[PDB]
């Protein structure tokens, strides 16, 4: 008769125990089992051909991407616990700085900066959501789709923040048109028409590999760097304390994703032609990066040096990389 | 050898028994008796096996062979107890 | 000072935009979104009954957690499980083997919502939905973790979904089906409306009831943690099914409803109906599989339907009536096929628990009760040979379970076969068969276990092949809970 | 970035500084301070082993009674307390009675020494300390509250120390001696070196793990949590001692040790004693009070006076060998006035409890068994009321505790008398004595429950009169914990 | 037979069912069931004197101090969770203006400013915690002795901020002296002997009423106007905003003590004489208010207003009193 | 009435007793018997009940009365079995 293991069988002769990390997060995704016919249905169900073309066969190769390991080890339970103080710190700076009476300190000129450059990112925010959320559902291994679960999760904690300011700022500001008009600004303002080409066009590479390219390596560098980084000290240095304290709380979400993004990118180039294949999918979304920096930065004040500030560091994270 | 599903009269689940084309619906009968009889149900020695098709109801004589009796593999069957 | 939630939660949700750089349908895929045509401002009066942000969750979540995780802390080392009734452990066995990949399945599912729903308010719902499944996957994979030492079938946690046995094959069709190969609106319905509000709600309400009753504290303090997480995302399907209704789809709505959740119900029938009415004790039944059926599923459906503007579905009646058969036949089919599933089926038919099932089905003991006696007899006279199989029962090509019903005096067993393009399909009931007909390309060349082990892809050949085929081995293999005490009462 | 601890640590306790509006006598009273001629410079060199910080405190202390709590709701519906052995309800009853309101009392004993010791970083600790026992004053009212619906003896939880019964005179005449009427470094020495590190810390470890043995996991959970708060403040004295033994003061600080120990102990032989080895089903004793005491209260204390540099106290041999008597008459005195205290005392002297305590403690059956051989003849022949008491037993001026001892075959009960300024003083032992003798002006007026009754202070002057001075009526007057079931083995 | 109880006894017949607060919180003191011996030992011992002189024979009156509720109704296990949140948000300030290099970016003069009014506080806000930790152990009732719990808790968080912050500087600032200079400041420094006087004086009033007068009255709105309110208003407009939202957090501190304050106070005018009693004692002790405020915040900048107004909210406060 | 403490013999509590000054030793050792004797310790009937100051050891003859003893309220007593 089989005799009781020590930890899960797929785990058994790890030679160091199981961490609560592995034991809830590993080999669970069961459609990778079958890859010829994934689901339990007939073989030519459209979404059978979704998942054989966009995970099974695509470039991006590894014998056994189960192994991959996220290196901040999230859990349901201690993002949970990390993220909730790390909430704490932020509603304790919106509700104090608002006991301060900290937004009627800021002039005109900046309310309106915010107006044009702060609330409409509610869109682009949400739209790395969606970004996220489907790395999630066709990553092939459940350590991967983890992270990018928890990484959507913060995306939905940005627009959280945005949406929460952006009524706060309209209480204040009753004219300024917050929350009405970051749609328009969205849709049709020169600044935003450089990232809202990007993550439009990003959002339909539905390829697993493409997507975690596109989204993780290409296009959330460059959103936080101009959003985060570059608004953030121009926030700063313009008197809105809030704002750049704000910036930076969000950028530490920003760093966790980039951990888990370069761990997987190592894991890549543990195969030969890996490397090769990353780099053509960042050399064909590379250029409306630059485009999407240029357009919103250049309409910032002492533009020229934020898109060259922003364009080089959202390079240097893939540098470091490989 | 030719596969049909048999209903056993009484019984609570059909089940896969593998009969030969050559056998009569006597031999076929017993063949599914096998699985039902003195294991989920109790024997009636005052009555006789019949094989029916279960679909139409199609009663099949004692005597007739598999290979006689058009059926599609996996077919499903009634044996039931008559006389 | 802080703003009221109401005062700013619109704008959690106000993130539609125009695609102009991609169209709409190549951002929104119509076999991934399914709008079915209605429009993306239509679609924008979707509006979730409850609410919530993200501080208010990670903070709820947080504490659900910390309780949930001190509490199987602290009752570790008391070691119930090495004395809890065999009947109990079993169902737990059986619940984090059917369960724990499936909820983190489900995640997935909740993403593709999150990502190609066209109503905004879903989309933000579904995310937290996704994250509730992570954690449902997880703290259900961390529990019986703790039990691996103990036994082999606690490995099934977490191997149990990648393996070829019945009872997983039946799980994965089922839910492989409702929510992993949907459109986003046809997954709110078919998986948050007709399963998890329509079963999973009520059942791990009772099921925590049941075992602080059987003494399980951990596993109660967990499944009630769980289901406090329902219907957070679990309201996702109603309000798809307004802009339906109200659009031009109620007959498109009613059908999926109608699939889902006579697929939900087969499925309930053999992983829920056995224990209520054989492995929990006599004594510790507070109602039947029916009357649990009848007070807290039936007439919430019904109820439910009717404020949506929907209908009975056409099976409605003959639903009804199986109460009082469907569950008893998967019950002796687990039992009779013992050595297939992971975890020790208990029978359940001793003289007390015979009356019982007499008072609560009348017509019980001369029908279920004949195949019973036979089973009784032979065990009671040193044929035990006789109570185990050997050969494979008759599956049903939808719901990938046997195909079984009522047997002695009131023998009612039918198979509601279907000849599609040269091949014979065998279902266990009308409505099966009804699922695969109106949409044959679905379910077509999929094959169940039969058919494999027909076409030559079990090998060898035989029954050791078949068990071989499912993963299993003596060590896991299941046999009767109570090693056969109950036979006792019959010498 | 964030600091490490130890990089800022010290300038939370570089508090001290050199009065100049008032004198320093005046800021830091001797009666308060104690600072006993040592300069606010050598009190300074204090440096407690265990560090911790605001911050740190609080998101520990969260995290504790949020696991504490969420186990109590989780298993209060199950009615634990409702199906346990007798013997454990007593067990808690008598738990919370007797230490609730001192818990709380305790956290003023903090405070004396947060507000006058003149060493800073015990300042700082005694005000951690002060939140501590404010969360078990409070923690262990909140928990049996559960209860008052059940019995009126739970409301003992919060009423005992506020009556006159004997056994809470006995409790706060060792409390407030101990912590409540001590100068800051008095307190540090005899509270938390002497009664908390030397008793409080183990047998809470051993309280839990009976409780959890019982079955109780809300209250194993409950003391569990407790006892880890324990040496954050337990370590106070250690560090008091080595300042005191250090400067001119080894003896001073040897006679606190000596009598706080002495003192402990007696209230230990009455409270724990008679739980362990007669309360305890026998199936569930691990180890008796005397081994408990050899093995985690005896061999700790004496490792901790030679590294402190101190002496063992002079009357450690007697201590020694009361191990193997004291208890068992406390435990007599409890049962036959069963009806004087507030929860119901368990005889534990049937045939199988009798071989246990022969083997435990041999010559018991010679002895202490002699007066339970007539109880349990009386109690056969249907005479109860000999089993009951007519007057009051002589109570000791020091410890009010009865004075017993070794009975039957080896009859060695004393009373150390003592006529101290035209008044006869009455004693249990040579030490309880002894403490009187050494600080008479302490203690000379103070009356113990017979005293009050030949003064005239009892009225009406009967034993009915002094039930009703005690607070005590039928409800919660205590009785045999298993209704004289064990008197069926005599027949 | 007595029939078991819905409540406590105490409790009994509230008609509205306990709170939590009451059931842990209620008629927990024993001292004061016999007040001619409150412990139970010799009636002679100094502790009994001391007790029987301070807390029962106090001029401040009330025939049932156990009625006495708290306005928050803090408990031990909402206390913790109350303050982990805030200090979650205080931790993550100096977490990520630490990382921001916020201290870098302070003035020399600012820095020189910081060494001279604000490190020293230590030592005042250690008197503070002695000062409340005494009103605890001579309170007539359970309930006004857990506010003062509660607030030692408090002033000890105080205490270290400073000290944690005194160590940031000292690291950021070698030169200057920070944590081994302090004493001698509070010993010696002209701004700081006000404060001295004012405390040490206050420090011994032994009587539980003058006590709760001269430190929750008159001494703690005096320190928190000049230290938290004036320091930090200055502390902001000079660029320190650490220390301006630092002081804000604590401000959250002090406000909770004004209310339990109050409403003791509120409680103590419910017998005749008592508001006299009290005058008399703020009487006493406002000289000394008036000077340690003056002596400190003189010595800022613009330090004539920031004493008019310090003194202008700190008897506000009492003035609302009654 | 006078009160002395009883220290019976076997007996393992001291009792507080009631006696009265002019009590002989016998009558004293009676009163102390009915708080040990049938309670917690066996009649002797072969012995003879005597009264000894428990401090010194002194012992009272059967016929002398607590009056004359020396006794101070409250004095401690052994009763022992003698003969
Ligand atoms: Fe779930
Ligand atoms: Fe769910
Ligand atoms: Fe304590
Ligand atoms: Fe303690």
């Amino acid at each position: 008769a089989l005799k009781p293991l020590k930890t899960w069988s797929h785990l058994a002769g790890n030679r160091r125990r199981p961490s609560e990390y592995e034991v809830v997060s590993t080999n669970l995704h069961y459609f990778t089992d079958n890859p010829e016919r994934p689901w339990e249905l007939d073989s030519n169900l459209p979404m059978q051909t979704w998942y054989k073309k966009y995970c099974f066969d695509s470039p991006l190769k590894h014998d056994d991407w189960n192994a991959f390991r996220d290196p901040d080890q999230l859990v349901y339970r201690t993002y949970n616990l990390l993220q909730d103080g790390q909430e704490s710190y932020v509603q304790g700076l919106f509700d104090q700085l608002n006991d301060r009476g900290h937004d009627q300190m800021l002039t005109r000129e900046w309310v309106e900066t915010l107006a044009r450059f702060y609330t409409p990112a509610r869109y682009l925010f949400h739209a790395l959501q969606m970004g996220s959320v489907y790395i999630h559902q066709i990553a092939p291994a459940s350590t991967i789709t983890n992270c990018a679960t928890y990484e959507t999760a913060d995306h939905l904690r940005w627009l959280t923040h945005t949406a929460y300011r952006t009524r706060e700022l309209a209480n204040c500001y009753p004219d300024v048109g917050f929350g009405k008009r970051e749609r328009d600004v969205w849709e049709n303002d020169p600044a935003w028409q450089g990232f809202r080409e990007l993550i439009e066009k990003a959002l339909i590479a539905w390829d697993w590999g493409e997507a975690f390219t596109a989204i993780n390596l290409v296009t959330k560098p460059a959103v936080e760097e101009a959003l985060l980084q570059q608004l953030g000290s121009l926030a700063q240095s313009e008197g809105d304390t809030l704002l750049g304290l704000l910036a930076q709380a969000q950028k530490r979400d920003a760093e966790r994703h980039r951990r888990w993004s370069s761990a997987l990118v190592k894991m890549a180039l543990e195969k030969e032609g890996n490397r090769e294949v990353l780099q053509k999918w960042v050399a064909k979304w590379e250029p409306l990066a630059d485009k999407a920096i240029e357009a919103y930065c250049s309409a910032l004040p002492d533009g020229e040096n934020a898109i060259v500030e922003a364009k080089s560091a959202s390079r240097y994270v893939r540098q470091m990389m490989g | 050898t030719f596969p049909i599903m048999s209903n056993f009269e009484r019984d609570f689940v059909i089940q896969l028994v593998p009969v030969d084309t050559e056998d009569t619906m006597d031999q076929v009968a017993e063949k599914c008796a096998y699985h039902s009889i003195n294991r989920r149900v109790h024997p009636q020695p005052e009555k006789i096996l019949r094989v029916r098709r279960h679909e139409d109801g199609t009663l099949f004589p004692r005597g007739m062979i598999v290979s006689d009796a058009g059926l599609r593999p996996t077919e499903t069957l009634d044996i039931i107890f008559m006389d | 000072s802080m703003l009221k939630r109401e005062d700013w939660y619109d704008l959690t949700r106000t993130t539609n935009w125009t695609p102009k750089y991609v169209t709409e349908n190549e951002l929104f895929p119509e076999e991934m979104s399914g709008a079915r045509g209605i429009s993306m401002e239509a679609w924008e009066k979707y509006d979730e009954p409850y609410k919530i942000t993200y501080p208010e969750y990670v903070s709820i979540q947080r504490e659900k957690d910390s309780g949930a995780y001190s509490i199987k802390a602290a009752l570790e080392r008391d070691g119930f499980v090495d004395r809890a009734d065999p009947g109990w452990v079993s169902t737990m066995q059986l619940h984090f083997g059917a369960i724990a990949l499936e909820e983190y399945a489900a995640s997935t599912a909740e993403a593709r919502m999150a990502r190609f729903a066209k109503a905004p308010g879903n989309r933000n719902m579904a995310t937290f939905g996704m994250m509730d499944e992570n954690r449902h996957g997880q703290i259900q994979l961390y529990f019986p973790y703790a039990n691996v030492k103990r036994s082999r079938k606690w490995d099934w946690a977490h191997k149990a979904i990648h393996t070829n046995e019945w009872a997983a094959i039946a799980a994965r069709s089922f839910f492989d089906d409702m929510m992993m190969t949907r459109d986003s609106v046809a997954v709110s319905i078919m998986l948050t409306f007709a399963f998890e509000t329509g079963f999973v709600n009520m059942q791990f309400l009772g099921l925590a009831a049941d075992a602080a009753e059987a003494g399980d504290h951990t596993f109660a303090s967990l499944i009630s943690s769980i289901q406090t997480d329902e219907s957070r995302h679990a309201q996702q399907g109603g309000p798809s099914l307004k802009i339906l209704v109200e659009n031009g789809k109620k007959d498109e709505a009613q059908q999926m409803v109608d699939v889902a959740i006579w697929r939900s119900w087969k499925l309930f029938s053999v992983l829920t109906g056995p224990i209520m009415d054989y492995y929990t004790p006599l004594e510790s039944r507070n109602q039947s599989f029916k009357e649990f059926m009848l007070e807290w599923i039936v007439a919430q459906f019904e109820r439910q339907l009717l404020d949506l503007g929907l209908d009975k579905p056409w099976y409605w009646d003959q639903f009804m009536q199986d109460l009082d058969e469907t569950h008893h036949g998967m019950h002796l089919g687990v039992w009779y096929w013992r050595p297939t599933v992971w975890w020790d089926p208990a029978a359940g038919v001793s003289p007390e628990e015979r009356e019982w099932l007499e008072e609560k089905y009348p017509g019980w003991n001369d029908t279920w009760g004949q195949c019973w006696d036979v089973i009784t007899d032979n065990l009671v006279n040193g044929k035990p040979e006789l109570t185990v199989p050997e050969t494979l029962p008759t599956i049903c090509n939808m719901c990938n379970l046997p195909i079984a019903h009522t047997p002695g005096n009131k023998w009612n067993v039918k198979d509601y076969q279907l000849e599609y393009e040269g091949r014979l399909y065998h279902f266990g009931s009308e409505a099966d068969r009804w699922c695969f007909q109106i949409d044959p390309e679905r379910y077509e060349n999929h094959t169940n276990l039969v058919d494999r082990f027909l076409k030559g892809e079990i090998q060898p050949a035989d029954l050791a092949g078949a068990l071989m085929y499912m993963s299993l081995e003596p060590g896991v293999m299941g046999d009767d809970a109570h090693d056969y005490e109950w036979v006792k009462a019959y010498q």
